[PDB]
DNA sequence: TCCC
DNA sequence: TACAAGGGA
């Protein structure tokens, strides 16, 4: 077994890393893989030898730049080159850092430099770092290129992201999910099933992506990979990203779980999806409020909160069907 | 003795799949020989006629699971049972013990998925109020119990008809049958294949339309589709 | 046999390149200047294929870009099928029977099948329909795009531009990258082609082109053009001097609404000949009530033909005289004015009406496509071609690649095991919107009382409707701009009306008021001075000739429509 | 159990169909602490029937349907024991969600 | 300093 | 949601 280890730095970064490995050695192969969770360092563990991940890895940066060259110093509209890349300069970095990994991999020659980390592969990172007295010019974290390069891959395969408008700001909520126990290539598979690529929402009436966790849930709406969790246990990290008068910054760290919220959806569901999906987008849509009743209401259970979710959609336009009163009373017990 | 449709048994129904397949053979097995050398693992006309065959009896030996096929001699409603999945668990491991491939078998799985409609998963606008949903095939796949006891001797009698070379059948309980067809639809779904799976396993879907033919059916186009039932006529007259 | 030539043209110039696609092949390129007259591409190979059975292909498919004449290609499949049918029997009389059946248009419609038939026609618009499609009748799944998997799928000048909506050659060289992992023969006809996309669709195929050696090529002759000033009084005596010789006019409209007029200011200021079996048969856009081939067989004479965008692929006139036509991006006049088929000669005259450049805000979108539209006036009927095409669109747009509402990611991830397009997750794929042609006075008292949904009440299968013969009585319209709505809309089988807040494209639409037999209806210093412009749109809706600073462009029709606003300082 | 009924002709009195618009009731029965108040709160609720009967015979779809005396002595004989609050509140908030739904009465 |  | 406050090449 390769059994790969992992550089500790940020169980952000690290997860992205050792998640993106993966990403990486399915395309070349490496069959029963297993990734292990040490809290941060998230070894794998792999029968696969460096020349079959290194011919993955140029594989999945292959697809990576052509999907990066569709679109147009190249600045595309892609998840790795604006759609999550907050700073203007970081559209042009990344694809020449990704294009240079290339070039140095097709001819069996190892990186010989390091990097700077973007805050949106790691929102632990940034620009200064407090020494003693005071911080440090320039950057004083850097990674290696492989490295770098392989947590893109990673994170443009697997982790959704949302970004929406609003004149000249600019939400991006970020989420990763992250095992903790034991995982193998199926529900890795099917983890990757999550990620949809341009999610550029824009648009005025679809004006919930703000409160991110609203947001989440609308995404969570329309995606029907799996129900994996519910016998495997996983969380989710979130942050945003805020152009707020060409102010970029991040202002939200909270990190909750993601297995209850999709259960209970699942279970919201059986009866039917016409008057289901079409529920939950008026109740989004229309009661907004009555929409962050619901989510609290997942979120910790209690009683009140479907019941003014309820309401407030009756209220405004929502139909509030049979089917999904008897699910909503099945899940209370 | 088991009974696939409702008016027709089990033999007057696969035996009128194999014979109109016969016919059907010289006019798709070529396309077939020419998408499977693309997989990467290629044999004669003659094995991919058995292999053929083996979909042939496969296809509907998950229809006799003794609950479904109840619901079936009554008006008593489906819901969504997809005996496809227990058919595509058997189909599996049989070509695992007969061909000694391993992609092959995972081919025909798929093609035994898709058998009259395939699962619906991700990327909907609500447009699936029908079973065409994971959540009632996960449903289905609970609630399924058993096959019929005869189904393991009556498997070898078909074996032994259409091969003969030797009978051996799958059991499966429950959750075994779950991680089999789990591992293979999700599988299928991502691989580095990306336009290569559909195009292999819906080729192999396409001769597959002899179902019309097996029972009465009253469908205006018909005839149209009975245009390409037969192939041109090699003899002039 | 493979050396008897069933039709009477004897041997062309590509006999040899004909085993250049076998059974087990990948791209391969054909090209031929003016192949809308004498095409004979790739039908002769699968017509070999099946003589004694022995079937090396399933089907064969011909590709129609965007919108010509597919009855035109559906009549001469058929002539060829009953033509092969011929020295093998089946009399006279069940012949045609069955070669009226075997070829299919496939519009759309009639979900009972998805793809049938031994040689069809279809489009580009209709095939990335086929791609991903439900097709469920009896619990049974057709699926769309599992004939063409097998089938010989041919495109036919497929890099025509369009109003801005098909023009995209990335997505062609997508469409070709996904097809080569299938291992399955691809072959592209195309009159004229940059140099730059035939490397990065093709990176190990070479180009066939014209060869010096055997010289048995159709030529085209000697066809002079020259530029001369759009107006309508200025044409008419060039059309006096045709129709009395025997010859013919070709009038091409950019603009559904210039073509929707230009027929009827012309069928009264002549009154000289018949009408009636003469005049009234045009090529068919979004009108003629929903069928097209009413229309379409009887084209066959020496006489006016009003046309549009529509006619420019797809067409075996053999009188061809004089061609006039507005402004078009170089690809689309070279086409269109090498419709002198046959011998060579016949003096062909080809020629651009276009008041100053009005004709530029339907089919060119201003940019290279309009600016150097009007330095063309070689003729081009050689084989040297591609060295005019490169200075035209290629410095200019392709290098930039400015494209609007281009949906290509919706083509990789979406596309990976099963999913369908009417039910997309956020780009719908503009392709068509089939309406329905009604004219109810007295009628209308709510839910437009027939076409019913018939549930489980009346009907056991609760699906079925009296839409039998409307399979050839809804027109052919593209999302562009509807602003508000003027038809009573639909849901699901008609009626309900509703959808007030912006309708979906797709199925639904009922047309009333637009149903009618006859139609319906509803750089002198920046040249100089440098070089490598911009692209896309701005607050105003053309292209932006960025010399150094600025510099957008203040002429076409935008700034006259957006002189309704500011019509001060010389309109900017 | 005898909660279909009860929340039926409890929507019998948010439904659009009846332009009378009580949610004083629901409300008042939804946020209930113990016995008293939401005793009193659904004997409110249920005595606006005859309006309600009434208007959807003026109006001419079905009369609403009053639930029955068989399991209206069902409440009582379950909420006495209910001394507990908490597993009072359960059923207080399922029959205001019930009284919610949509229950096509007048089509 | 450039770069939003 | 109005204002500010920032991350980098
Ligand atoms: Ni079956
Ligand atoms: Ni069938």
């Amino acid at each position: 077994f390769n059994e790969f280890k992992t550089p500790q730095i940020d169980p952000i970064f690290d997860l992205y890393v050792a998640y993106g490995y993966v990403v990486s050695l399915i395309r070349g192969g490496a069959k029963e893989a297993t990734l292990i969770p040490h809290g941060a360092s998230y070894l794998i563990q792999t029968d696969v030898s460096n020349e079959e991940f290194r011919h993955g890895l140029v594989d999945a940066l292959s697809s990576m730049l052509s999907l990066h060259i569709a679109l147009a110093k190249l600045v595309s509209d892609a998840d790795f080159s604006a759609g999550a890349n907050i700073n203007n300069v970081y559209w042009d970095s990344v694809p020449r850092n990704l294009e240079k990994l290339m070039k140095d991999l097709e001819k069996k020659r190892s990186v010989k430099g390091t990097a700077t980390i973007p805050i949106t592969l790691m929102p632990s990172a940034g620009k200064y770092m407090l020494k003693h007295f005071g911080v440090q010019g320039g950057n004083p974290i850097k990674v290696d290129l492989l490295n770098y390069a392989l947590a893109w891959v990673g994170f443009h395969y697997y982790t959704p992201y949302i970004k929406y408008a609003k004149g000249d700001t600019t939400w991006i909520h970020i989420y990763q999910i992250a095992p903790v126990e034991e995982v193998d290539m199926i529900s890795i598979l099917s983890l990757k099933d999550l990620k949809m690529h341009l999610p550029h929402y824009y648009e005025s009436n679809l004006d919930f992506l703000i409160n991110r966790r609203l947001a989440l849930l609308y995404h969570l709406l329309h995606s029907e990979a799996l129900e994996l969790f519910t016998e495997k246990e996983f969380v989710i990290h979130s942050y945003t990203l805020e152009r707020s008068g060409n102010n970029q910054a991040i202002r939200s760290f909270e990190e909750e779980e993601i297995g209850k919220l999709m259960d209970f959806l699942w279970k919201l569901k059986r009866r039917d999806f016409y008057h289901a999906i079409k529920f939950i987008d008026d109740l989004l849509k229309k009661a907004t409020e009555g929409a962050l009743a619901l989510i609290d209401a997942i979120m910790n259970e209690r009683l009140e909160g479907f019941y003014t979710a309820l309401k407030l959609g009756k209220k405004a336009g929502v139909v509030s069907s049979r089917e999904i009163v008897a699910a909503l009373e099945d899940i209370i017990c | 003795s088991c009974k696939a449709f409702q008016g027709q048994t089990l033999r007057e129904h696969i035996e009128a799949m194999l014979a109109a397949w016969e016919i059907v053979k010289n006019k798709y097995i070529p396309s077939i020989i020419r998408v499977m050398k693309t997989v990467g693992v290629k044999f004669t006309e003659e094995d991919a006629d058995k292999f053929m065959k083996t979909l042939i009896i496969l296809h509907d030996v998950g229809k006799c699971s003794e609950v479904y096929q109840k619901h079936l001699s009554n008006n008593e409603p489906l819901r969504g049972f997809r005996h496809e999945l227990v058919s595509a668990y058997y189909a599996y491991n049989i070509l695992k013990d007969m061909f000694k491939d391993e992609t092959i078998a995972f081919i025909g799985a798929l093609v035994v998925m898709m058998h009259h409609e395939p699962i619906l998963m991700g990327q909907i606008r609500s447009l699936d109020k029908e079973e065409l949903t994971p959540e009632v095939v996960l449903d289905k796949l609970r609630t399924f119990n058993g096959v019929m006891e005869g189904t393991e001797s009556f498997i070898k009698s078909m074996i032994k008809e259409k091969l003969g070379v030797i009978p051996k059948v799958p059991s499966p309980t429950q959750e075994d049958v779950l991680r089999e067809v789990i591992r293979l639809s999700v599988l299928a779904r991502h691989r580095p294949d990306s336009g290569k799976l559909r195009m292999v396993v819906g080729a192999l879907l396409i001769p597959l339309v002899c179902d019309y033919k097996g029972a009465k059916e009253r469908e205006g186009e018909s005839p149209k589709f009975a245009e390409v039932l037969r192939v041109e006529m090699m003899k002039a007259a | 046999e493979l050396t008897g030539f069933e039709p009477y043209d004897y041997q062309l110039r590509a006999w040899e390149k004909i085993r250049e696609i076998m059974n087990n092949g990948g791209k391969v390129i054909i090209e031929v200047p003016t192949a809308g007259g004498k095409t004979e591409t790739a039908v002769m190979p699968f017509f070999a294929g099946i003589y004694n059975n022995n079937w090396p292909v399933a089907r064969l498919v011909y590709v129609l870009p965007t919108r010509s004449l597919v009855e035109k290609q559906a009549e001469r499949l058929r002539n060829l099928v009953y033509k092969l049918l011929q020295l093998k029997g089946k009399s006279k009389e069940e012949a045609e029977k069955l070669a009226r059946e075997l070829v299919v248009v496939e519009y759309g419609l009639e979900k009972t099948h998805a793809f049938l038939g031994w040689v069809v026609v279809t489009t580009w618009d209709a095939f990335l329909y086929g791609l991903a499609a439900h097709r469920t009748v009896g619990n049974r799944f057709t699926f769309p795009a599992g004939a063409i998997a097998q089938s010989l799928v041919i495109f036919d000048e497929v890099q025509m531009y369009q109003d801005e909506s098909m023009y995209m050659p990335r997505l062609l060289s997508l469409v070709v990258g996904i097809l080569e992992e299938a291992n399955v023969p691809l072959v592209i006809m195309s009159a004229t082609i940059p140099s730059k996309l035939r490397e990065m669709i093709a990176g190990d195929t070479e180009v066939i082109t014209v060869d010096k050696n055997d010289k048995n090529k159709p030529s085209k002759g000697n066809v002079k053009v020259r530029l001369v000033e759009g107006d309508i009084t200025d044409v008419l005596n060039d059309i006096k001097k045709i129709l009395k010789n025997g010859k013919k006019v070709l009038v091409v409209r950019n603009t559904v609404r210039k073509a929707v007029e230009t027929y009827q200011v012309l069928k009264k200021k002549l009154n000289d000949t018949l009408a009636n079996p003469s005049d009234a048969l045009l090529i068919h856009s979004r009108f003629t009530i929903g069928d097209r081939r009413e229309k379409e067989r009887a084209l066959d004479s020496a006489r006016l033909i009003v046309a549009t965008q529509v006619v420019e692929a797809g067409l075996d006139l053999p009188n061809v005289g004089l061609v006039v036509t507005d402004i078009a991006p170089l690809d689309a006049l070279i086409q269109r004015i090498g419709r002198c088929a046959r011998r060579p000669g016949e003096e062909g005259e080809g020629i651009i009406l276009i008041p100053e450049n009005c004709i530029e805000h339907e089919k060119i979108v201003r940019g290279l496509s309009e600016l150097m539209e009007k330095i063309g006036e070689d003729t081009v009927v050689f084989a040297v071609v591609t060295s005019t095409n490169e200075y035209d669109r290629v410095v200019e747009i392709h290098y930039g690649e400015g494209k609007k509402n281009f949906v290509y990611v919706g083509d990789i991830d979406t596309a990976r095991r099963v999913l369908e397009k009417k039910r997309s997750k956020k780009l719908p794929k503009d392709l068509y919107i089939i309406p329905y042609s009604v004219s109810p006075y007295p009628d209308p008292l709510v839910l437009l009382t027939t076409y019913d949904e018939l549930s489980k009440i009346g009907e056991y299968l609760a699906d079925t409707t009296k839409a039998r013969k409307a399979l050839d009585r809804v027109y052919k319209f593209h999302y562009e701009n509807n602003i508000v709505p003027k038809e009573f809309a639909s849901y699901i089988y008609f009626k309900e009306l509703k959808l007030f807040s912006a309708p979906p494209e797709y199925e639904k639409r009922s047309r009333p008021e637009l149903y009618v037999l006859l139609y319906p209806m509803n750089a002198e210093k920046w040249v100089w001075k440098v070089r490598k412009s911009f692209k896309i749109d701005p607050y105003e809706i053309y292209v932006i000739d960025a010399k150094y600073y600025n510099s957008e462009l203040g002429f076409i029709t935008n700034l006259s429509d957006t002189n309704s606003h500011t019509d001060s300082d010389s309109k900017v | 159990g005898w909660i279909r009924n009860i929340g039926r002709y409890l929507s019998y009195l948010v439904d659009d169909t009846f332009e009378e618009y009580a949610y004083d009731v629901v409300d008042g029965i939804a946020k209930a602490r113990t016995q008293e108040e939401l005793l009193e709160g659904v004997y409110k609720a249920l005595r606006l029937a005859p309006k309600l009967k009434k208007k959807a015979e003026s109006k001419g779809c079905p009369p609403p349907r009053i639930p029955s005396p068989e399991d209206i002595e069902a409440l009582e004989e379950k909420v006495e024991q209910l001394s507990n609050p908490k597993d009072l509140r359960k059923l207080a908030v399922s029959l205001a969600l019930w009284a919610f739904a949509s229950w096509n009465n007048c089509p």
